[PDB]
């Protein structure tokens, strides 16, 4: 015979922070020889990027 | 494409001001040496090894 209007809150995530990871700087910075060996290791950096 | 960086210009050495020479003559040009069961121990500190 009656009613009760109630308001409910729903929280849904949409996105997050877009993080870009540098290849040479995170692994070994200010190192030319380490970058040379790294490139030899393969092409993982292009796939990760 | 890639990542850019700033190359260094020169190098700076900041070793402490030590002028006395290490006494390597008494450990390498000694008259006699000890045995393996009674080996000596010489502490070398606060000098410059050329």
């Amino acid at each position: 015979t009656n009613f009760t209007i109630s308001v409910t809150t729903e929280i849904l995530p949409v996105s997050m922070t877009k993080t870009s990871v540098d290849c040479t700087m995170y692994i070994c910075g200010d190192s030319t020889e380490c970058s040379n060996l790294l490139l030899q290791y393969g092409s993982f950096c292009t796939q990760l990027k | 494409t890639s990542n850019f960086r700033v190359q260094p210009t020169e190098s700076i050495v900041r070793f402490p001001n030590i002028t006395n020479l290490c006494p390597f003559d008494e450990v390498f040009n000694a008259t006699r040496f000890a045995s393996v069961y009674a080996w000596n121990r010489k502490r070398i500190s606060n000098c410059v090894a050329d």
